[PDB]
């Protein structure tokens, strides 16, 4: 869970502000 | 509860290079640069100042948390998944490996033992081919 999720809350936040 | 608090703090600390609680455009760019392509300042500011609730121009912890924890405006939740997928899959074939995993986590800044890598991919992978496809990813990242 926790190492995927930290990255996932992370990477989505890149995706959304960019795209 | 707190479990989400921890998980969003770990997420924040993934960004936050220097640990004051404010992710700057510098830090944000350093992140991007680390991944591959590298925007300029102006373009990392457009990102920041969208979320920004005070008007100080660094994204703070209750601003990080209110962006991720609540729902969106439009249908963009579909597009976060996509783009999460396209950050992971370096090739763009549809399938994430153990190495692509390692690459992104390098880039963000985790120094994994190969146990943790295995423990991670084996929790993603449903079937047993050892690659994460889109349906396995949706099941993971809701
Ligand atoms: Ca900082
Ligand atoms: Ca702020
Ligand atoms: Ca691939
Ligand atoms: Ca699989």
């Amino acid at each position: 869970r926790r190492k995927w999720q930290k990255t996932g809350h992370a990477v989505r936040a890149i995706g959304r502000l960019s795209s | 509860t707190e479990e989400q608090i921890a998980e969003f703090k770990e997420a924040f600390s993934l960004f936050d290079k220097d640990g004051d609680g404010t992710i700057t455009t510098k830090e944000l760019g350093t992140v991007m640069r680390s991944l591959g392509q590298n925007p300029t300042e102006a373009e990392l500011q457009d990102m920041i100042n969208e979320v920004d609730a005070d008007g100080n121009g660094t994204i703070d912890f209750p601003e990080f948390l209110t962006m991720m924890a609540r729902k969106m405006k439009d249908t963009d939740s579909e597009e976060e998944i996509r783009e999460a997928f396209r950050v992971f899959d370096k090739d763009g074939n549809g399938y994430i490996s153990a190495a692509e995993l390692r690459h992104v986590m390098t880039n963000l800044g985790e120094k994994l033992t190969d146990e943790e890598v295995d423990e991670m991919i084996r929790e993603a992978d449903i079937d047993g081919d050892g690659q994460v496809n889109y349906e396995e990813f949706v099941q993971m990242m809701t």
